[PDB]
This record gives structure tokens, C-alpha cells and sequence, in this order.
């Protein structure tokens, strides 16, 4: 999942996290998706996201 | 010389002196060896040069 | 890489933890012998004097 | 029930211990067995924690 | 070699990286050079 | 290769025997360990 494309996705697990788990799980979660962030960063996906993000505009 | 391994060789030479200038001698014999289009990195043995 | 490494890690870190403790055990032992005798030659002497 | 009629919440995950920090661990660990000087002086051994 | 090899990961650790270059920093004391091929970095990107 | 693959040689056995033999040989001979050269030790600049 991206998360500049995919933002519902990621609202949903840390909804999950808040109501299950802890610190270091949620610090887990944060350095997921920095990684996943930074591995979408292509020149195909952000042209996707910035598409998408003018057409939802 | 081939046969040197250099975690041994690193604590006898903490044995005989400071940790810093032993850290220092190991490190120097793990280096990369280059000869025109060869490479390879020295792990086992040490450096005579 | 090979698991022997670690071992063999460990054993030269024991190993030389064990030597400084040997070294520090002798160490004060023998400074226990040296102040004893300094009190045996300081005793002597009083009794000379 | 139905022949008597006839005639926590949520869950929790559990922490991980304190002394189970590995990262930590290793670091106190190579701390005590790298800046330790020569042997032959003698000295106290750095007390390296380990837990389980 | 450094910098411009495409093989170079230029992200935040993780920390299974981590604790794999704290086990092998502890395994082979000042061999950066070994360790580097094994951990997944440059060898000046794991001395840092 | 060969060495990264089969391991160090040099068992812990004979490693431990080769330390404590060196051990005890330099506290046998009150060998004082060379210390990091010093901010100042004048003899540095004759050395250098």
C-alpha cells in the first residue's frame, strides 16, 4: 500500500494500534511506512499521487 | 603471513598495548585489495605492505 | 559466514576477562606480601633500635 | 439454558521486557568488551548485563 | 564504490539491521570491511 | 572465500591456549603496556 495514495488504509491500523497495541509497536508501524514512503518514491508514483491528488481536488 | 587471524592477532596486540593503536593495526589489515580490473577485500592474514 | 566465528569470539572475550582477573587477583596478592614484609623489616628494625 | 428456559474486553499484547532490549544489550556488551585497555594491568571487568 | 553504486541503500536503518551490525561489530572486532558485505551497507555507512 | 565459508582455522581451544601463553608470558617479564601517545610527549617530533 502507499501512503500518499492510501491514506485510509493507514488510519485504519493505527485506529488498530490505538485500541491494540503499545510504544514500540506503534514505533514499528511509523518506520513501515517511512520505508514504504521512501520506496514509492518514483517518478511514475509520484506522478499517480500527484494525478490523484489533483483529481480528487 | 596468509595464516594470521586477525581477531586473535587484535587481542594480542590489546595484550601488549593500548586498545586504540590495536583497533587501528586490525582495521588496517582489512582493507581492499586492487590490481587493474581484480578486487578483493583482505579479511584473512596480514598485510605485509 | 560461518557460526565457529561467534564461538570463537566468545572464547577469546572470556578468556580475556578471566586473564584480567587472574592478573588483578595476583596483583593484590602480591602487594599483601610486600606490605607484610615491609611491617617484618620495620618490626626488626625496632627491635634494633 | 435453553432447558432451564424450557422447563477483560479487549486484548492486550504483552511488553516487551526492559532487560530484553537487545539493541541495548549489544550495546552495553561491546561497550564492556571493546574500552577495556590491556589485561596485564589488571582492573575490574566491566559488568556486562545480560538478563536471560 | 562509496556513493553512486545502485546497490547502496541510502534509507534510515531498520532495526534488524541493527541488531545484524551490532552482532557482527561485536563477532569481528574492527573488521569493517568484512562486515560490510554481510550487514547490507558500504563499510564507511556502518562504522557511522 | 574458503575462510568465510569453513571458519576460522584457528580453533577456540588454541586461540584461548595461544592468549593465555602470551598472558602469561608478558606478566612473567612485568611487561608495562604501551600507553596512546600523549597531547604532549616531546619525543613525538623527534619520532615524527
Amino acid at each position: 500500500c502507499d501512503p500518499r495514495t492510501n491514506p485510509e488504509f493507514w488510519a485504519k491500523w493505527e485506529q488498530f494500534e490505538v485500541q491494540h497495541g503499545n510504544e514500540d509497536t506503534f514505533k514499528e508501524m511509523l518506520r513501515v511506512k517511512r520505508s514504504v514512503q521512501a520506496k514509492y518514491n518514483t517518478d511514475v508514483n509520484f506522478i499517480a499521487s500527484q494525478a490523484l491528488a489533483r483529481s480528487q481536488m | 603471513y596468509e595464516k594470521i587471524e586477525l581477531t586473535l592477532l587484535n587481542s594480542l596486540l590489546r595484550l601488549i598495548m593500548d586498545h586504540n593503536l590495536a583497533d587501528y593495526i586490525t582495521a588496517k589489515n582489512n582493507v581492499t585489495l586492487t590490481y587493474k580490473d581484480m578486487s578483493h577485500v583482505n579479511s584473512y592474514g596480514m598485510i605485509r605492505g | 559466514i560461518n557460526d565457529k566465528f561467534a564461538q570463537f569470539s566468545e572464547a577469546l572475550f572470556m578468556a580475556d576477562r578471566h586473564a584480567r582477573e587472574e592478573v588483578r587477583q595476583r596483583a593484590m596478592m602480591q602487594q599483601r606480601l610486600a606490605e607484610k614484609e615491609r611491617q617484618q623489616k620495620e618490626e626488626h628494625l625496632r627491635q634494633l633500635a | 439454558s435453553a432447558m432451564a428456559r424450557e422447563s477483560g474486553a479487549p486484548i492486550r499484547t504483552p511488553r516487551a521486557p526492559a532487560q530484553e532490549d537487545h539493541i541495548a544489550n549489544e550495546i552495553r556488551n561491546i561497550k564492556a568488551l571493546t574500552e577495556t585497555q590491556s589485561s596485564l594491568l589488571g582492573g575490574e571487568n566491566a559488568p556486562l548485563a545480560e538478563g536471560a | 564504490n562509496e556513493w553512486l553504486d545502485p546497490s547502496i541503500k541510502k534509507i534510515e536503518w531498520s532495526r534488524e539491521e541493527d541488531e545484524k551490525l551490532l552482532h557482527l561489530a561485536k563477532l569481528m572486532p574492527t573488521q569493517w570491511r568484512t562486515i560490510a558485505p554481510i550487514v547490507g551497507r558500504t563499510a564507511n555507512q556502518c562504522l557511522e | 572465500h574458503n575462510h568465510m565459508k569453513d571458519g576460522p582455522y584457528v580453533s577456540s581451544e588454541e586461540a584461548v591456549a595461544i592468549y593465555t601463553t602470551t598472558v602469561h608470558w608478558l606478566e612473567a617479564r612485568k611487561f608495562s603496556p604501551i600507553p596512546f601517545p600523549s597531547v604532549s610527549y616531546k619525543h613525538d617530533t623527534k619520532i615524527l
